[PDB]
């Protein structure tokens, strides 16, 4: 939240998302890179 | 035949010499170093209702 002359964290949601097999093989082991996106199943929902 | 003459007998060994003394026996220290600290912090709660 951006108030006048100050900003405050209303919340900070923190999560650990697994790196899918496909990324581990084609990105990390192949080129030493990751995707900047995290697509994963959390709480029975596909979240990106 | 003749009798055997006296054998040379064993002797009491001289014994062990002991020095008297005062000892302090030290072991490896496994105790963590302990000291006093003070924490200063602020519990910040934001409730969305």
């Amino acid at each position: 939240w951006f108030g006048h002359r100050y900003s405050q964290f209303m919340g900070i949601f923190e999560d650990r998302a697994p790196v899918p097999f496909e990324e581990v093989i084609d990105k990390i082991n192949a080129k030493g890179v990751c995707r900047s996106t995290a697509k994963y199943v959390r709480n029975n929902m596909e979240t990106t | 035949v003749q009798f055997e003459q006296p054998r040379r007998c064993p002797t009491r060994p001289e014994g062990q010499n002991y020095t008297e003394g005062i000892a302090v026996v030290f072991k490896e220290n496994i105790a963590p170093y302990k000291f006093k600290a003070t924490m200063y912090y602020k519990d910040v709660t934001v409730s969305q209702v």
